[PDB]
């Protein structure tokens, strides 16, 4: 199998700015002087979307911004001005032999301002108590870039957290995450101050509860 | 130019599924169609393709026991029947039409056009509606909590309230877990197997 | 010599004949042309030029040792193929007997005397001559016999061809426009002649007949029919003829059976030949006691088509394509034609 090898694996381009993606075949997809590579576009909750067909053809309807470009091994994707509509996973695939293989992927987000986020914690419901659970949650929104480091610290906890980070809006380009620290009602309620500390790139954010 | 999948759900390890592609806008029979599925790592996978008449279809060897395709331009609509099922097929499958472009005295095949997409889950757990609760503390943020329920997908929305509400990705205990934020509301929340549109009023 | 001034005239005469509109198009221009040619032996100046020159000939005259060449390379092989030119004059009527002679050394074909006064036997014995030499393949090739029908030259050619690749095959849907008709559709999975063109804008499939013939069948795309039609020539057609190549390909060709049946004083009127036909005639070859002038040209051209580790195209002709077929010894065109709908 011709296995498709993508790089790199994320890109952060400002707007307006060059965004390449390059995709390595370990195997030949030119064949009667045509390559058999394709690019596809894929937004979060939405189907891929072809992008480039025979390596350099622009599909229909897609506009002269994307630009693909390579022969034989190598092939590349071009996206001049970075526009907030592009922030979606990029992948090639070849169509040249048996079986059709597709890139591992390319998530393509957009560089922008840092912002720090906005931090709010909620103690578990009383419905959730008395079930015999004890979920804390703590929302952390809009901030950039997506990395960020969030503990939590029960009267001064690293498991029983799960963490889930958003997609980027795409429109303003900020991120979202939400930290649920999972305890028993035996753990819960024999302590009082519960905490969770966010570490960002413009830290250097807590909220806390009775 | 319109597909539709359907028939995806929850099923158990070694069951069946047999899912369909509703097709329009074009003359089906006349289109090669192909079926890609997409892992829960975001990852494409090409699963199989039949040729416009079904004379012809093709498979990776690692479905070729497990997976068929087939197509009935009668009622244009396109099948891929599935058996012998395991956990690592659960995925989104979606159907796409191939279309050959003419490029310099030779065309590649293209999928052009995609579908929604049909979820499958493969698993041993059992359908478990989910437990809501609230999240109460210049502007306000408010929560919402997704907890217990079996399988994915769950919808959930405020108070249809647009702006400012983000719901975070479930994370799975064998039961999967979700929260949602926005910036009387109350929360409403959606389970395909028959957990019923709860309505949770977010109160001091 | 002869083949790039017959080319010109193939297109020249099928493209008069697809504004005159969605109907199937067959003819033989080979044929037409020999035909004609063979008319010339008994012109006059005025008229002996008309012809010639509408048949895109400066002209040497040696053509009809060139066109004797053709038809001995063509005559029985290795072929089927059924061809003849039938004269027909008016009984009475004192015939120079020179031109007779010309006419079956030269290019084979035979002169009867009828009585057109009859016009339903003459009509009768017209296509009786044609049903014999056709053996069936042609069944009431004139329709309609005008009351003062003097002189009438009919040309018949019939093609069963043999294929190299013997090609089993399934019926299918066949697009006439964006109306849906059916029929049987041959197809094979293999190696072929095939590849596409970005200037014409359509498929190029070339087989060879097992008779030292080639038939080429152009697949337009989407809706670019009209402009496959107007940028045929003759040098593109020989670059296609020159090129030697194999591509992996599923092919759907459909198993038809077309004729054409065209009055060649209408069609080729518009090109130039008018003299013949017109009440100034000069055939002062064909009799020189009286006036004589040709009153109908009729041309009848039957085809039939039969069988003799990645996914590749669909090449189906399952819409209006248009074929050619070619001489692989002298070039020439045999055959052009276009089939909207195999049902007529």
């Amino acid at each position: 199998d011709i296995v498709l090898t993508q790089s790199p694996d994320s890109l952060a381009v400002s707007l307006g700015q060059r965004a390449t993606i390059s995709c390595r075949a370990s195997e030949s997809v030119d064949n009667y002087g045509i390559s058999f590579m394709n690019w596809f576009q894929q937004k979060p909750g939405q189907p891929p979307k072809l992008l480039i067909y025979a390596a350099s053809n622009q599909g229909s309807g897609v506009p002269a911004r994307f630009s693909g470009s390579g022969s034989g091994t190598d092939f590349s994707l071009n996206i001049h001005p970075m526009e907030e509509d592009d922030t979606a996973m990029y992948f090639c695939q070849q169509s040249k032999e048996v079986p059709w293989t597709f890139g591992g992927g390319t998530k393509l987000e957009i560089k922008r301002a840092d912002a720090a986020p906005t931090v709010s914690i909620f103690p578990p419901s009383s419905e959730q108590l008395t079930s015999g659970g004890a979920s804390v949650v703590c929302f952390l929104n809009n901030f950039y870039p997506k990395d960020i480091n969030v503990k939590w610290k029960i009267d001064g906890r690293q498991n029983g957290v799960l963490n889930s980070w958003t997609d980027q809006d795409s429109k303003d380009s900020t991120y979202s995450m939400s930290s649920t620290l999972t305890l028993t009602k035996d753990e819960y309620e024999r302590h009082n101050s519960y905490t969770c500390e966010a570490t960002h790139k413009t830290s250097t954010i807590v909220k806390s509860f009775n | 130019v319109q597909l539709v999948e359907s028939g995806g759900g929850l099923v158990k390890p070694g069951g069946s599924l047999k899912l369909s592609c509703a097709a329009s806008g074009f003359t089906f029979s006349s289109y090669t169609m192909s079926w890609v599925r997409q892992t829960p790592e975001k990852r494409l996978e090409w699963v199989a393709t039949i040729s416009s008449g079904g004379d012809y279809t093709y498979s990776p060897d690692s479905v070729k026991g497990r997976f068929t395709i087939s197509r009935d331009n009668a009622k244009s609509t396109l099948y891929l029947q599935m058996s012998s099922l395991k956990s690592e097929d659960t995925a989104m499958f979606y159907c796409s039409r191939a279309e050959f472009i003419t490029t310099a005295t030779w065309g590649v095949y293209a999928m052009d056009y995609w579908g929604q997409g049909t979820s499958v889950t493969v698993s041993s757990a059992k359908t478990t509606p989910p437990s809501v609760y609230p999240l109460a503390p210049s502007m306000v943020t408010l929560g919402c909590l997704v907890k217990g329920y079996f399988p994915e997908p769950v919808t959930v929305t405020w108070n249809s309230l647009s702006s400012g509400v983000h719901t975070f990705p479930a994370v799975l205990s064998d039961l999967y877990t979700l929260s949602s934020s926005v910036t009387t509301v109350t929360c409403n929340v959606a389970h395909p197997a028959s957990s019923t549109k709860v309505d949770k009023k977010i109160v001091p | 010599k002869i083949t790039p001034n017959l080319a010109e005239f193939a297109f020249s005469l099928y493209r008069q004949l697809a504004h005159q509109n969605s109907t199937n198009i067959f003819f033989s221009p080979v044929s037409i042309a020999t035909a004609f040619a063979m008319l010339s032996l008994g012109t006059k100046a005025d008229t002996h030029d008309e012809i010639l020159e509408g048949l895109n000939f400066i002209p040497e005259a040696q053509i009809h040792e060139g066109f004797q060449e053709l038809l001995r390379t063509l005559n029985q092989s290795q072929l089927q193929l059924t061809t003849g030119n039938g004269l027909f004059l008016s009984e009475g009527l004192k015939l120079v007997d020179k031109f007779l002679e010309d006419v079956k050394k030269l290019y084979h074909s035979e002169a009867f005397t009828v009585n057109f006064g009859d016009t339903e036997e003459a009509k009768k014995q017209i296509n009786d001559y044609v049903e014999k030499g056709t053996q069936g393949k042609i069944v009431d090739l004139v329709k309609e016999l005008d009351r003062d029908t003097v002189f009438a030259l009919v040309n018949y050619i019939f093609f069963k061809g043999k294929w190299e690749r013997p090609f089993d095959t399934e019926e299918e849907d066949f697009h006439v426009d964006q109306t849906t008709v059916k029929v049987p559709m041959m197809k094979r999975l293999g190696m072929f002649n095939i590849q596409h063109c970005k200037k014409l804008s359509s498929w190029v499939l070339l087989m060879k007949y097992l008779g030292n013939a080639t038939a080429i069948f152009f697949l337009p795309d989407e809706g670019k029919l009209q402009h496959l039609e107007n940028e045929l020539t003759h040098d593109i057609i020989t670059k296609f003829l020159e090129n030697e190549d194999r591509r992996s390909a599923s092919l759907h060709l459909p198993k038809l059976s077309i004729t054409g049946t065209y009055d060649l004083k209408s069609v080729l009127g518009q090109l130039g030949i008018t003299k013949v036909f017109s009440n100034g005639a000069d055939l002062s070859g064909v009799t020189e006691e009286a006036p004589l002038k040709l009153s109908k040209a009729v041309h009848k051209a039957v085809l039939t088509i039969d069988e003799k580790m990645s996914i590749p195209p669909e090449v189906k002709f399952n819409k209006p394509f248009v074929f050619l077929m070619i001489e692989q010894n002298t070039k020439s065109p045999l055959f052009m034609g276009k089939v909207v709908n195999p049902t007529q």
